[PDB]
RNA sequence: CAAGGCAAAUAGGUACAGCAGUGAGGAAUCUUGGUCAAUGGGCCCACGCCUGAACUGGUAACUUGGAGGAAUGAGACGUCGAUUUAUCGAGUAAAAUUCUGUAUACAUAUUGAUAAUGACAAUAUGUACAUUUGUCUUGACUAAUUACGUGCCAGCAGUCGCGGCAAUACGUAAGAGACUAGUGUUAAUCAUCAUAAAUAGGUUUAAAGGGUACUCAGA
RNA sequence: AUAGAUGAGUUUGGUGAUGGCUCUGAUUGAACACU
């Protein structure tokens, strides 16, 4: 799954992209699930907000796959530590 | 008159009664004003149990039928029997011996 | 005359997949062969799927002379063999069937039992063990514990699986209390103390014994505290069982899951699609 | 009386994967293609063909509007955790750096470098994926019906909801003669002998009998259903597999209903010859059925 | 106690279950009882469980 | 809009839209039953050409619609009880209903082979 | 007590929105049954009487749940459909054989109820029987194809649309896709619709800034 | 109750917007047609 939360704007096209837990699937549009099941991706929540330009939201969504928060930017940004819980309760990453 | 009755629920040749606390002069499956247990009338079987003995499931309240017993309760032929094996009240029939 | 796909079924069917008409070796003989781990694959496609061992018929045995004979603790049975002890009390339960049947002089399936063993892998315990039957620690993943949490901490802070549980809800526990067989852990820790393998093991059996015992203990206290509140009125043909219980347990609205009677207010919901009619448990 | 959905099971032209041991399903199921074509077809008929391929074995004999509804989207799973970790680490070093864990050097410094650095601190193999995908037809898993075909007794789901609803099978002891009864955690459903030795056992014929009355060991009987002396089905052994949430006892015919069956990280407890990318497909169709 | 648990039931062998291991989502149970009566109030103690108070209202 | 012209009654409910088969959606009616006032042809529009086989009917209710004969040939004239169901025909105005053909008086196509259900066609029962 | 309807005559009853039932209206919704055995109620010292509530039987695919058959079946070395007479299909399909005894039928027992009373049926066990297909769609949305006929005609159509002489869209034929004792269509409701937006919208050029700002109420 | 949030066709010579209509899902104390 990608990086918490995403929202790009690409003339009038607003897609926004949300981080589901394991095993919630592709519930997606077809565009949105051609993409995700092509680059990786296995669970993944997405919306249309305003408008469905067939290449817009091609362009929109594909911005938004590369504009993912880096946790470990935000980490030192802030000084403040960004612990995944998911990790530490597992002792390890579960893909 | 508050009355301790059963209240019949269920389907078609399903009987599943209802224990209730309710005035004699209204429906039978009105609400009531307590429901003090429930009676089901066809006899079950244990399951890993072969000799052939049945029982009859009864959940009653005890304590709560007491209280409105004490303070004029009549409940009913039914009832008054299933409170009789209990040992709240004497039994209202009796088979005779001779 | 055979059609042509006919032709070819009975052309694969007679050379490539005259294999699989009688088994003559011992073990899987699938079509997905052996995998990268050495588990045969029932269907190339998948490679997920896997045919997985079976305890053998002397593996059975094993089992269950040591928890019978022996009375040795499920939980310690479980970890010595690497054996789920869910499957440790299943064998026991079909074992003690076949000790009825062979004491009724019925007769078993022997002719299919060896056929249908020769077909699946097997795990033969004891001296030759190899690998592990399977996982003894398997924890369900909760849904809680699913989400992607990034906590903002200090940035020198020691942040442990309790901490962990914590930030993913208020009542839940770490993995380290979700295990079947917790005793390990505790049996694990004498080890990095340099304590002797010998003395480490009767810790871990008097630890999983002594659990053992406050189990059925509770068990003991809740089927006779629940015998208490049944009264038992033999009759002339049936026994009546008067169950008590608190008629003033009906929530605050009336609306109670764990309430006692037949609910005021709804229509028979026979109608309704995908309605239940079928019993749910056998008891 | 059969059905126009029936009248090509095991078809060689559709090339169709039923859950039976008959020979016919064996060629298809061999010879099956190894990946579909899906480029060109669009979502909706990516969904529809998954759906129908997946459709032909799981449930086969359940109603598609019935099993729309037993379709859960709750895809349980677990997580092996040794308590060896555990004791040493209180899982304090994941967090360590900036919360995701101390990075390490990439793959192309590491070849040049003589001696490889120090193994992360982790649980063993935990950085393999598990597979939910397949496991959307997990829920067919827990009927009576199909529990009895998974154990090696019937020769079919299509037989093995023969035996429960004539009243051969029995649930912890007690007649069951509902093929939907949705087994629990500890169910034990027992098979008559007899209905699984012919279900498994050879085809009598009695051309073979008839040069066997004149000419441990058991003895030949003409008068059971099976041949005897009997012997597993010719094509038995192509898919005989137990899966690993059941504990049968071959010897009378009995098995237990251990756990509902779970996703691992490497493996997948459910029977599906299928490839991720088709249950995958199959899993968006039942989420708006369409 | 009326007959012994013969090794086809499940609860021949108790093994329970760790916590936090199953999420069965019961669902909603239509329809309400009546809710009994507060037959003593909410504070004090009333006088209906005092030493002597069946043989002054039911008097022999 | 301001939460205080939300208290005033700002939220209107949207302009209903006309229905396709008004006598039926006004008072929740599958199917009404008619007497034909007049069994004519109207013209298309722009695009099609041709002659549809319309009715003037009058309801039980009392409305006098323009409904659609679906199918080759019919077999109702003046004052034939029929039944009338929703639809309408695309490219006719003021024909807003269609015509149930196994009704009362109105008799399905007998010459139809395929999706007789919708033209109320017995089987030919060849065989039987 | 008054009025009208039916009945009534020197009388002064009746209104089935009590149960069953009839006519009418309508696209459309049931038996003029049995019993107070069970549950409840009225009267009664007691026994007991009464109960169209109620419990039961009947009618309807209106809905839901379940059954409605599984395995074997290759050389009848046949039949059919096309057509590249040898390719592609009907086809493991059929026949045939080997088993089961599901709904249901019958029989026995128990039970609904006990102080005693059983209208009617449920459940368990035993034996016995292998019984139909129907329907929509096939240009795209939307899974699934050719041939012929028709020639902006006849017709199809939820939306865009199709049909003017070699129509993948109309009508037949075959095939294919799909649901199934149901399948489609019509009507309605929620959702789709952030499509009256409190959560949560918008108003330069697209629907929409009041001609203006001093100001009571009100924010 | 922590898995629950999805689109498609149609305006234009063409593109991006605005904005309706219709289909995709579920259902009925339903009716009708073929069974
Ligand atoms: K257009
Ligand atoms: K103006
Ligand atoms: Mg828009
Ligand atoms: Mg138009
Ligand atoms: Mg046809
Ligand atoms: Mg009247
Ligand atoms: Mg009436
Ligand atoms: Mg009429
Ligand atoms: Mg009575
Ligand atoms: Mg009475
Ligand atoms: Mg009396
Ligand atoms: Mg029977
Ligand atoms: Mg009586
Ligand atoms: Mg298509
Ligand atoms: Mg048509
Ligand atoms: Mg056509
Ligand atoms: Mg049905
Ligand atoms: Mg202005
Ligand atoms: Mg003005
Ligand atoms: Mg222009």
């Amino acid at each position: 799954t990608i990086y918490g939360e995403v929202t790009t704007k690409v003339s009038g096209t607003i897609v926004r992209l949300n981080s589901r837990p394991p095993g919630f699937g592709l519930r997606v549009s077809h565009r949105i699930f051609e993409m995700c099941r092509a680059a990786g991706i296995r669970d993944l929540s997405a919306k249309f907000l305003r408008s469905r330009n067939p290449m817009n939201t091609v362009k929109a969504t594909y911005q938004a796959l590369l504009s993912q928060p880096n946790p470990e930017d935000l980490a030192i940004g802030r000084g403040k530590k960004l612990v995944d819980v998911r990790k530490v309760y597992y002792g390890g990453s579960v893909y | 008159v508050l009355k301790l009755r059963l209240a019949r629920f269920g389907r078609t040749n399903a009987p599943f009664y209802n224990i209730v606390v309710a005035h004699a002069r209204t429906a039978r499956n009105s609400k009531p004003l307590e429901v003090i247990g429930t009676y089901d009338p066809v006899p079950k079987k244990d399951t890993y149990d072969t000799t052939g003995k049945l029982h009859k499931d009864i959940k009653l309240d005890v304590t709560r039928a007491k209280y409105w017993i004490g303070v004029g309760a009549q409940p009913t032929d039914t009832v008054w029997r299933l409170l009789s094996l209990v040992g709240i009240l004497d039994p209202k029939y009796k088979k005779p011996q001779p | 005359v055979q059609s042509v796909r006919r032709q070819k079924m009975f052309s694969w069917l007679d050379k490539k997949g005259s294999a699989y008409k009688e088994h003559t070796r011992q073990g899987p003989n699938l079509l997905g062969g052996q995998g990268k781990d050495g588990l045969a694959v029932p269907f190339p496609n998948n490679p997920y799927f896997k045919s997985q061992p079976v305890l053998s018929e002397g593996s059975r045995e094993i089992i269950y002379q040591d928890v019978m004979e022996k009375g040795l603790p499920i939980k310690a049975v479980s970890a010595k063999y690497n054996v789920d002890v869910r499957r440790v009390a299943a064998v026991i339960r079909l074992k003690e069937i076949e000790k009825r049947w062979i004491k009724e002089y019925k007769p078993l399936a022997r002719p299919y039992a060896r056929a249908v063993m020769k077909m699946l892998p097997q795990t033969v315990l004891g001296g030759p063990d190899q690998k592990p039957h399977e996982s003894i620690n398997d924890v369900h993943v909760h849904s809680y514990t699913t989400q992607q949490l990034f906590v903002p901490v200090s940035e020198s802070r020691e942040f442990t699986r309790e901490d962990a549980a914590k930030a993913f809800g208020d009542h839940i526990l770490p993995v380290d209390k979700k295990l079947r067989v917790p005793e390990l852990i505790e049996f694990q820790k004498d080890l990095l103390k340099e304590v002797p393998l010998q003395e480490a093991n009767r810790k871990f059996l008097n630890a999983t014994a002594a659990s053992e015992a406050k189990i059925a203990e509770r068990e003991a206290k809740r089927r006779q505290a629940v015998e208490d509140a049944i009264t038992r009125v033999k009759t002339d043909r049936f026994e009546f069982r008067f169950q008590e219980f608190n008629a003033e347990n009906v929530g605050h609205d009336g609306r109670d899951r764990n309430a006692v009677g037949w609910r005021y207010g709804v229509p028979f919901p026979d109608r309704k699609r995908s309605q239940i009619k079928i019993p749910t448990k056998v008891e | 009386m059969k059905i126009r959905r029936l009248f090509k099971y095991h078809s060689l032209k559709k090339k169709p994967i039923r859950p039976t041991w008959n020979k016919y399903n064996l060629y298809n199921l061999a010879t099956a293609g190894r990946e579909p074509r899906i480029s060109g077809k669009t979502f909706f008929q990516q969904k529809w063909l998954a759906k129908s391929l997946t459709r032909a074995y799981h449930g086969e004999h359940i109603k598609e509007r019935k099993w729309a509804r037993m379709f859960s989207r709750r895809l349980p799973a677990v997580v092996n955790m040794d308590p060896a970790y555990m004791a040493k680490y209180n899982g304090s070093e994941q967090a360590a750096g900036r919360g995701s864990g101390l990075s390490e050097p990439p793959a192309y410094e590491k070849t040049a470098d003589e001696k490889p650095a120090k193994q992360v601190i982790a649980n063993p193999g935990r950085k393999v994926p598990t597979p939910y995908e397949q496991m959307t037809f997990a829920p067919l898993e827990r009927r009576l019906d199909i529990a009895i075909f998974r154990a090696l007794f019937a020769s079919s789901a299509r037989q093995a909801r023969q035996m429960v609803v004539h009243g051969a099978v029995t649930v912890n002891g007690k007649k069951m003669k509902h093929p939907g009864y949705l087994l629990n955690p500890g169910d034990l459903f027992q098979v008559d002998v007899e209905r699984v030795l012919y279900a498994t056992g050879a085809p009598k014929d009695k051309k073979l009998l008839a040069a066997a009355m004149k000419a441990e060991d058991n003895e030949i009987d003409p008068s059971k259903p099976y041949m005897t002396p009997w012997r597993p089905r010719n094509y038995m052994s192509a898919f005989a597999f137990i899966p690993r949430y059941l504990e049968v006892n071959q010897n009378i015919c009995a098995a237990v209903y251990l756990r509902h069956p779970v996703a691992r990280p490497g493996e997948s407890e459910v029977p599906s010859p299928f490839s991720p990318t088709i249950n995958q497909l199959a899993f968006n169709w039942y989420l708006r059925r369409g | 106690d009326s007959v012994s648990i013969p090794p086809d039931s499940p609860n021949y062998i108790k093994v329970p279950e760790p916590p936090q291991s199953s999420e069965v989502r019961h669902p909603f149970v239509k329809g309400h009882l009546p809710i009994p009566r507060s037959i003593f109030p909410k504070k004090g103690v009333p006088e209906k469980v005092q030493s002597g108070y069946v043989n002054r209202i039911a008097p022999k | 809009a301001t939460l205080n012209q939300v208290m005033r009654g700002c939220r209107k409910p949207q302009r209903a839209r006309h229905a396709v088969s008004p006598a039926l959606s006004s008072i929740k009616s599958p199917a009404l039953k008619g007497v034909c006032v007049k069994v004519g042809i109207t013209r298309p529009k722009k695009p099609n050409s041709g002659e549809r086989k319309t009715a003037r009917v009058r309801l039980s209710t009392g409305k006098v619609i323009t409904a659609y004969i679906p199918g080759e040939g019919h077999n109702i004239s003046q004052h034939s009880v029929v039944l009338v169901r929703g639809g309408r025909a695309q490219d006719c105005p003021g024909v807003r209903y269609h015509l149930v053909r196994g009704a009362l008086d109105l008799a399905g196509v007998a010459t139809r082979m395929s999706s007789r259900s919708k033209y109320g066609t017995k089987k030919p029962k060849k065989a039987s």
